[PDB]
C-alpha cells in the first residue's frame, strides 16, 4: 500500500517519556528542599518542529499586523 | 415555459437529439444547425437566445456517437462524415492562401467553423486550422484599417442603414 | 509630518463619525459566506472553493457555466473565448474538478517558499560539511552534469506543453491545477540547473553551462526519443486535456518515474552523491502531489462522469495508445544509458524488476482507471530492447 | 569549504538555454507578428524565488487581515455606499484578473525565446494570484461586513446585470480573443499601463476615504506585482518591433485596444468613484486626464515611439466623449437598479453641491432629474416607480453598445449622442461611436454578443431577477436597492407590482 | 452588536479627537532607532542585536553590565542570580557575542517551521512514492532501528546538557543562541524518533517502540563510551561554558560528524536508503549553523579577547584536552559496529579515511584556534583500535 501518510508531534511524544535513562550523576545541578517525581508527565504533546510551527503561524500575523495595516 | 437557462424551446431541442442514434443523422443535424443558427451569415435569428446551448448539447450527441462508431484511428484523423482531416485542414488552409482579399478569406474561415467545428473535426486538426485560417485572416483585414470610410464601408459588408445620428 | 495629510475615514473622527451614522444595525444579510451556493466536495465549503469556483465567467453553454449569451468579443472567424470546440473530452460539470491538496495561490507559493529557503539552508550546509569530497568524480562529470543536466530539458518541454492549457482550460479549478502542474516542472528544471551551478561553485573545473547537457538532449541517443515524444506532447498536441493527461498519466508517469526515480534516485547514492537525490526528493514530492489533481481530473470527475463516462474512458484510452508507444520508444532509448556506467554498477535483473516496479504503478494508478488493458511483460521487453 | 550557495539570477543566467529547436517549435495561436525568439526578460527570476517574494507579501496581506484589521472590525466601519462598490470593484476586477491568467498563458504559448515565455509565466501565476486576491476581498467583506449580499454571490449575480457585459469586453474576451499580440495591448500596454495600475491605486485612496482599510490592505500588495506585468508588456512591443509586420498593425491593433478599454473604464471608474462614495478624493475628470494623456498617452507611448509606436489615433474623440460619460451611465445604472447585485444610492445635497462644483451644469441636468425621482419616490418600495419608467414615459430609449455592451441614452446623454443603427441579415445593431462601429462592420463575427433587452425581451423583471438569483437569503428582499439605508429595502414583490416588461428598444426602427 | 460596546481611542472619534488634540507637532526626539547605543558588529545596527543585547540587566560586575548594584534576591548562602563564578572562562565584554545567523526567535522558529512542513511534505511524497521498497531489510529493521535509533539518546543526552548554561549564560546573546544549539539536538533526537515511527507505518512489523534503541544504549558496547561520554558532559559539568564548549568543539565535532557522517549518511544509501540520509541532512545543516555560533564565541570572542585571549586559550585547551579522551574512548567502541555490516560493506581503508576527514576537519575548524597541538595519526590510530 502506498497511500499518503505521514507521524505527527503527539506520535513522537508517546515515546519522549523514556528518552531519558537512569546513571549515578542523573539528578539536578541545583539546590532544592523538593523531590520531583521523575514520571510526572506534560500537558501538551510537543516536540521541537511542532512548537515552531505554532509559534511561527502567532509570527505571521503579528509582524504582519505590525508591518502593514498598523503602520499605514 | 419561459426562462433564461431553460425554457420550452430547449427542452423541444433535447428531445429532438435524444432521437438521433446514428453518427451520420446527428452529425448532419449538427452541421444543418450550425448553418442555420451560428455565426453572422446563419439562415436566421430566430434560436439567437438558445442556440449556443442547444448546439453545446447536439456536439455532446454527434461525440458519443463517433467514439462508438470510429475505430482508434479514425476517431484521430477522420472528420465525423469520413474525411480525412489532414487533408480537409491543408486544403481549407490552400484556399485561404489563395483569397485575394478579406472578403473571401472571412467566407473561407467562417464557413470551415460552420462546417468542421468538433466533433466533426478532430481538435487538434480543427485549432491548427484555427491558426493558419486565423492569422491569413487578421493580415488581410488590418492592412489599412482605416482607410475606407464609414460611408463606403457599410456599402461594402452590405448593411442596411436604418438611422444616422450625429451632432457633430 | 507626524500625522500626515491624508484622512482616513476608518480613523479620522469626523470622517468616522459621518460612517458610523449612516451604518444600518446589523448586517442586511446573516449569509457572510461567500461561494454559498457552490457544490462543497467535503464536509464544509473550503477557503480553496470560495475562492476559486466561477471565477471563470463562462455562460452556460459550456458545461457548468452560470452565465448566459456569446462572449462579448470572439477571434477573427469566430472562435469563442472558451469553448467546447478545444478538446474531445465532455462533462455535465467543468468546475467539479477539485485539487485533492487544495491548492490556490496563497498556499501554494507559501510552500514552494518553505523549499526553495530550506534548499538554500541545506546547499550551505552541505557545502560547509564538505560533503562533496565523498562523491564520485566520474558520476559527477559525467551522469549529473551531462545525462542529469540533458534531462532538465525533458521537463523544461513537459513545462511548456501546458502553456495552451493555462489558455484553453475550461474552469477555475482545472486551470489553476495546469498551471500548477507546469509550474513545478519549470521549477525542477531550474532545480537541475541549480545544482549544476552549486557544483560549479564547489568543483573546481566543473562548467555550469548548459551547452554539454543542452547537446545531448539535442543531438544524443540517449535522450532522442524522449525529445521526440516532448517536441510532440508539447507543440503537435492542440487539445488542452490531450496535453496535460497524456504528459501526466501517459509519458511521465512512465518515462520521467523511471528516470526520476528509477535510474538517478536509485544510483547517485551508491556514488556517494546524496546532492542530486535531495533534488529528486522534491521532484517526487511534486509528482505524488500532481497526481492526486491529475487523477481526480481524468478519473473522478471525466472518466467516471456520470453521462460521458464511456466516451471520455473511450477517449483516454485512445491517448494512452496514442502516446504509449512514442513513451516505449524513449524508454527503449534511454536503456542505453547503462552501458556508459562503470561494469559492476548494475545488472540486468536491477534494471527489469525497476522498470516492472514504474509499469506496475502505472497500470496501478492510471492504466486501470480507464479500462486499459496492459501487458506489463510485453511493455518491459519492449524496452529492454536496449 | 565555506558555506556557499546558489540564487535564482545564477540559475536565470542559462535560462534562455532551455528552449531548443524543432520544426513545430512555433505558436499553436493565430498572429500577425513574429516574436524574436532572443527577447530576454527584465527580472531574472526562477519558481522557487517568486513563490518566495510572493509568499512574503502575502503573509503582511493575511497577518493584517485576519488579526488587526478583524480587531478594529474593519470589515464594518466602512461607508455603506463604499461596502456595495466594492461588491463590484473586486469582483469586475477578479474577472480581469483571472481571463489575465488565460491571456499570458496565451502569450507563453506565443513567445519562442525562453525568457519572453518565462515573463509571461511570471504573470499566469501572479494573475492566479490576484484572481484570489479579489476574490479574498469580497469573501472578508462577506464574512465581516455590513451587506454579504452581492459580495457572497457576485459571480452568479452579476449576469442580471448590463455592467457585467462590458466588464468582460475590456478584462475578459478583449484580453484572450484576437491576436495574442493585440490581446497583449488590450491587457499590458492599455489595460494595466492607462488604467489597472493607476487605477488599483486610486482604489486604495477612494477605499482609505471611505473608512475601507481591507482594500487597501489586498489591492496596494497585488499593486507590487504590477512592475513585472509592465515589463511583459513592454517586452511584447520590443519583440517584434524588428518584425515588417509591426510596422503594418500595431498601432491599428493599439488604436483598436486604447478605444476598446476606454470605452468601458472612462465611464464606469469614473462613475465607481464618484457615485460609489460618501468622501471623494478628486474629481474623475482631472483623474482620467492625468491618466490617458499624460501619463500614458505622453509619458509611456513616448518611450514606444521608438519602436514605431504612436498615440491613439482616437485619442481626440475619447478625450471629447469623456467629460460626462460617467454622469450619463449613472443615470442608465440607477434607473436599472434592480438588474445589479448591488444598493446604490442618490447624491445627497452635499455631494450636488460637489458635483456641480467640479462639473458646471450638472444640476440643471442630472441633478433635476435625481430630485425628481425621488420626489416620484424612487427610493420607497411602496411609491410603484422605478427610473426605468421615467425613461419610457418620456421617450428616452437606452441601447446596448454591440461592441462595447456599454449602455447609452442618446436623446438624454449630455456626452456623445451619436447612434448609429444597422440591419444586417435579419438582425438589427447599435452602435454609439464610430471606432466600435468600424470594428463591427469590419469584424462582423467578431461581435454577436446578446444584450439584456435582447435576452430579457417579453419578460417581467422580477421573474428574471428570481430566476437568476438575485435574492437575499430570506427569499425575498432583493439584492440590489435603490438606496442604501438599513429599512425599507424593495422585495421581488414589490418589483413584480411594477408589472415591468422588457422590450427591445430597436424593434421600433420596424 | 455589530459594533461592539468597546471603544477603541484609535477609531472611536471622540476619543480619538481628544487623543489628536494632546499630541506634539512632531517626535519629541528624532533619535527613533532602539538599541542605538548598542555597538554593531557589521555596517548596521540588526534587528537582532536591537532586540537582544542587553536585554539581560547585568551589572558592570559582570563584564559587559550596564546597570549598577548586587541583584534584589539572591540564593540561600548568597550566590547571585547571575555571577562570574559560574565559568572559568573571563572576558571584556560577554555581550560581544554575535549568532552569525543572526538569529532571534522570530527568524529560528520560522526556519524548523519550513523545515517542519517540508517533512511532512517529503514523508507524503515518500510513502505514497513507494521509495521503501528499495531498501534492504537488514539495513533497516538492524541499522536504523537499533543503531541510529540508539543514537537518539547521545543527540537527547547533549540536549539536556544545555539545560545548566540556560540558567546561567551571562548574557543575552550567548544565552540564546546557547537555547537554540540545544533546542536543534531535541529536535535532532525526535526526528530519528519520527522516522522510526514513521517505517512503523509503512514497514508491517517495524515496532517504533524505543525498548530495543535504548537497551542497546543503556546496555550495548557499540554506544557504551559514547553514552559514559554523554553522561558526564550532562551532568558532571558545572561549568556552562565547558559543557557547550566540550559538547561542540570537541564530543559532537569528532564523534558527532563521524556517526552521523562518516556512518549512517556514508552508508544508509548503499543500502537503498534515502530516508535516513533526508533527516541526516536536517542534522548537518543544524550542526553547520551551530558551529558558526560555536566559533564566534570560544574563538572569535573569548579565544581572542583582548585581555583574556591567553588564559581562555590555555583552559579551551585543559577542555579539550580532558574530553578528547571520553571522545576517543566514544569513537573506539563505535568501531565494533562496523563488524556487524554484511561482509564488503565497507573497508578499514574507507573508515580510516573516513576517521581522518572527521579528524582534518576538527582539527581544521576548533583545534587549531586555541593553538591545542593535536597528532591526527595518533588520534586515529587510537580509534581503528576498535575495529574489531
Ligand atoms: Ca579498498
Ligand atoms: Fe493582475
Amino acid at each position: 500500500n502506498r497511500a499518503p501518510t505521514s507521524v505527527n508531534a503527539q506520535e513522537v511524544h508517546r515515546w519522549l517519556q523514556s528518552f531519558n535513562w537512569d546513571f549515578k550523576n542523573n539528578r539536578t545541578k541545583y539546590a532544592t528542599k523538593y523531590k520531583m517525581a521523575n514520571e510526572t508527565k506534560e500537558q501538551f504533546k510537543l516536540i521541537a518542529k511542532e512548537y515552531a510551527r505554532m509559534e511561527a503561524v502567532k509570527d505571521e500575523r503579528q509582524f504582519g499586523s505590525l508591518q502593514d495595516a498598523l503602520t499605514r | 415555459k419561459l426562462g433564461i437557462h431553460s425554457n420550452d424551446t430547449r427542452d423541444a431541442w433535447v428531445n429532438k437529439i435524444a432521437q438521433l442514434n446514428t453518427l451520420e443523422k446527428a452529425a448532419e443535424m449538427l452541421k444543418q444547425f450550425r448553418m442555420d443558427h451560428t455565426t453572422p451569415f446563419r439562415n436566421s435569428y430566430e434560436l439567437d437566445n438558445d442556440y449556443l446551448w442547444i448546439e453545446a448539447k447536439l456536439e455532446e450527441k454527434v461525440a458519443v456517437l463517433k467514439a462508438r462508431a470510429f475505430n482508434e484511428v479514425d476517431f484521430r484523423h477522420k472528420t465525423a462524415f469520413g474525411e480525412d482531416a489532414k487533408s480537409v485542414l491543408d486544403g481549407t488552409v490552400a484556399k485561404m492562401n489563395a483569397a485575394k482579399d478579406k472578403w473571401e478569406a472571412e467566407k473561407i474561415h467562417i464557413g470551415f467553423r460552420q462546417a468542421y467545428k468538433p466533433p466533426i473535426m478532430p481538435v487538434n486538426y480543427f485549432l491548427d486550422g484555427e491558426r493558419q485560417l486565423g492569422t491569413r485572416l487578421m493580415e488581410l483585414r488590418n492592412l489599412n484599417y482605416y482607410d475606407t470610410p464609414l460611408e463606403e464601408l457599410r456599402k461594402q459588408r452590405g448593411v442596411r442603414v436604418v438611422h444616422l445620428q450625429s451632432p457633430h | 509630518s507626524m500625522l500626515g495629510e491624508r484622512r482616513r475615514g476608518l480613523t479620522d473622527p469626523e470622517m468616522a463619525a459621518v460612517i458610523l451614522k449612516a451604518l444600518p444595525e446589523a448586517p442586511l444579510d446573516g449569509n457572510n459566506k461567500m461561494g454559498y451556493f457552490v457544490t462543497p466536495r467535503w464536509k464544509r465549503l473550503t477557503e480553496y472553493e470560495a475562492l476559486t469556483v466561477y471565477a471563470q465567467p463562462n455562460a452556460d453553454w459550456i458545461a457548468g457555466g452560470l452565465d448566459w449569451g456569446d462572449w462579448t468579443q470572439k477571434f477573427h472567424g469566430g472562435r469563442p473565448s472558451w469553448g467546447n470546440e478545444t478538446t474531445e473530452l465532455r462533462t455535465v460539470d467543468w468546475f467539479k474538478h477539485r485539487d485533492p491538496l487544495r491548492r490556490w495561490h496563497a498556499p501554494y507559493v507559501k510552500d514552494k517558499a518553505e523549499e526553495w529557503r530550506y534548499t538554500d539552508r541545506f546547499l550551505q550546509g552541505y557545502s560547509a560539511d564538505g560533503q562533496i569530497r565523498a562523491m564520485n568524480p566520474t558520476w559527477r562529470d559525467e551522469f549529473i552534469n551531462r545525462y542529469w543536466g540533458a534531462f532538465l530539458f525533458n521537463e523544461y518541454g513537459l513545462f511548456n506543453a501546458h502553456s495552451q492549457g493555462a489558455r484553453e482550460a475550461l474552469s477555475d479549478v482545472t486551470r489553476v491545477s495546469l498551471a500548477f502542474w507546469g509550474f513545478d516542472k519549470i521549477d525542477i528544471a531550474q532545480m537541475i540547473q541549480l545544482e549544476r551551478g552549486f557544483l560549479a561553485k564547489i568543483v573546481p573545473g566543473f562548467d555550469e553551462s548548459t551547452a554539454v547537457p543542452k547537446a545531448e538532449w539535442t543531438n544524443g541517443e540517449v535522450y532522442k526519443s524522449a525529445r521526440l515524444a516532448v517536441e510532440g506532447l508539447w507543440q503537435e498536441v492542440f487539445d488542452w486535456n490531450e496535453s496535460a493527461f497524456s504528459v501526466h498519466a501517459v509519458y511521465d508517469a512512465l518515462f520521467g518515474q523511471f528516470v526520476r526515480r528509477e535510474f538517478f534516485q536509485r544510483l547517485a547514492p551508491r556514488f556517494g552523491d546524496n546532492l542530486t537525490p535531495f533534488f529528486i526528493n522534491q521532484a517526487q514530492t511534486y509528482f505524488q502531489i500532481a497526481k492526486q489533481g491529475v487523477q481526480d481530473l481524468y478519473y473522478n470527475c471525466l472518466g467516471d462522469d456520470p453521462e460521458f463516462s464511456d466516451y471520455n474512458r473511450t477517449v483516454m484510452r485512445n491517448w494512452t495508445g496514442k502516446w504509449l508507444e512514442p513513451t516505449i520508444a524513449a524508454l527503449r532509448d534511454f536503456m542505453g544509458l547503462f552501458a556508459k556506467l562503470p561494469a559492476g554498477t548494475t545488472d540486468k535483473e536491477e534494471i527489469t524488476a525497476s522498470l516492472y516496479r514504474v509499469v506496475d504503478d502505472w497500470i496501478e494508478d492510471y492504466a486501470s482507471r480507464i479500462d486499459f488493458k496492459a501487458d506489463r511483460d510485453q511493455i518491459v521487453k519492449a524496452v529492454l530492447a536496449g | 569549504r565555506a558555506p556557499t550557495s546558489v540564487n535564482a539570477q545564477e540559475v536565470h543566467r542559462w535560462l534562455q538555454s532551455f528552449n531548443w529547436d524543432f520544426k513545430n517549435n512555433r505558436t499553436k495561436y493565430a498572429t500577425k507578428y513574429k516574436m524574436a525568439n532572443e527577447t530576454k526578460e527584465q527580472f531574472k527570476l526562477i519558481a522557487k524565488e517568486y513563490a518566495r517574494m510572493e509568499a512574503v507579501k502575502d503573509e503582511r496581506q493575511f497577518g493584517s487581515l485576519q488579526d488587526a484589521l478583524t480587531r478594529l472590525n474593519a470589515g464594518v466601519r466602512v461607508h455603506p455606499k463604499w461596502n456595495e462598490t466594492m461588491k463590484v470593484v473586486s469582483n469586475f476586477l477578479e474577472v480581469g484578473e483571472y481571463n489575465a491568467i488565460a491571456a499570458t498563458g496565451m502569450l507563453w504559448d506565443s513567445a519562442q525565446a525562453a525568457e519572453q515565455k518565462n515573463g509571461y509565466l511570471a504573470q499566469v501565476l501572479d494573475e492566479i494570484r490576484h484572481t484570489h486576491q479579489c476574490a479574498y476581498v469580497n469573501y472578508y467583506f462577506a464574512k465581516n461586513g455590513q451587506d454579504p449580499a452581492g459580495h457572497n454571490d457576485a459571480r452568479r449575480t452579476r449576469t442580471i446585470g448590463p455592467l457585467w457585459k462590458g466588464m468582460k469586453r475590456v478584462f475578459s474576451d478583449g484580453f484572450i480573443s484576437g491576436d495574442a499580440v493585440e490581446c497583449s495591448l488590450n491587457l499590458q500596454l492599455v489595460g494595466e499601463a492607462c488604467f489597472t495600475n493607476p487605477l488599483i491605486v486610486a482604489v486604495t485612496e477612494w477605499a482609505a476615504a471611505n473608512g475601507d482599510e481591507i482594500t487597501p490592505t489586498v489591492f496596494l500588495s497585488i499593486e507590487t506585482d504590477e512592475l513585472r506585468h509592465m515589463a511583459n508588456g513592454y517586452q511584447t512591443v520590443v519583440s517584434i518591433a524588428n518584425d515588417p509586420a509591426s510596422a503594418k498593425y500595431l498601432n491599428t491593433d493599439l488604436n483598436n485596444a486604447f478605444w476598446t478599454q476606454q470605452k468601458y473604464f472612462t465611464p464606469v471608474l469614473g462613475m465607481l468613484f464618484e457615485y460609489g462614495s460618501k468622501f471623494k478624493v478628486e474629481p474623475w475628470v482631472k483623474t482620467w486626464d492625468r491618466w490617458v494623456y499624460e501619463d500614458w498617452g505622453g509619458i509611456w507611448i513616448g518611450r514606444l515611439g521608438k519602436y514605431g509606436v504612436e498615440s491613439p489615433r482616437s485619442l481626440k474623440d475619447a478625450k471629447q466623449d469623456a467629460y460626462w460619460a460617467h454622469h450619463d451611465l449613472y443615470l442608465l445604472a440607477y434607473a436599472l437598479w434592480p438588474t445589479g447585485f448591488f444598493r446604490l444610492a442618490l447624491p445627497d445635497q452635499e455631494e450636488m453641491e460637489w458635483f456641480e462644483a467640479n462639473y458646471p451644469g450638472w444640476y440643471d441636468h442630472y441633478g433635476k432629474i435625481y430630485e425628481e425621482w425621488r420626489a416620484r419616490g424612487c427610493e420607497d418600495p411602496s411609491s410603484g416607480f422605478i427610473p426605468l419608467m421615467w425613461f419610457i414615459e418620456n421617450n428616452h430609449p437606452i441601447y446596448i453598445d454591440r461592441v462595447s455592451q456599454v449602455p447609452f441614452c442618446p436623446s438624454l446623454a449630455k456626452g456623445a449622442s451619436t447612434l448609429r443603427v444597422h440591419e444586417y441579415n435579419g438582425e438589427m445593431h447599435t452602435f454609439s461611436d464610430q471606432w466600435g462601429e468600424r470594428m463591427w462592420l469590419a469584424e462582423p463575427e467578431r461581435y454577436e454578443c446578446q444584450n439584456i433587452f435582447e435576452q430579457y425581451e417579453g419578460r417581467e423583471l422580477s421573474e428574471v431577477i428570481a430566476e437568476l438569483h438575485g435574492l437575499r437569503s430570506d427569499g425575498k428582499t432583493l439584492i440590489a436597492q435603490p438606496h442604501v439605508r438599513g429599512d425599507k429595502l424593495w422585495t421581488l414583490d414589490d418589483i413584480k407590482r411594477l408589472n415591468c416588461v422588457f422590450k427591445n428598444p430597436v424593434k421600433a426602427f420596424n
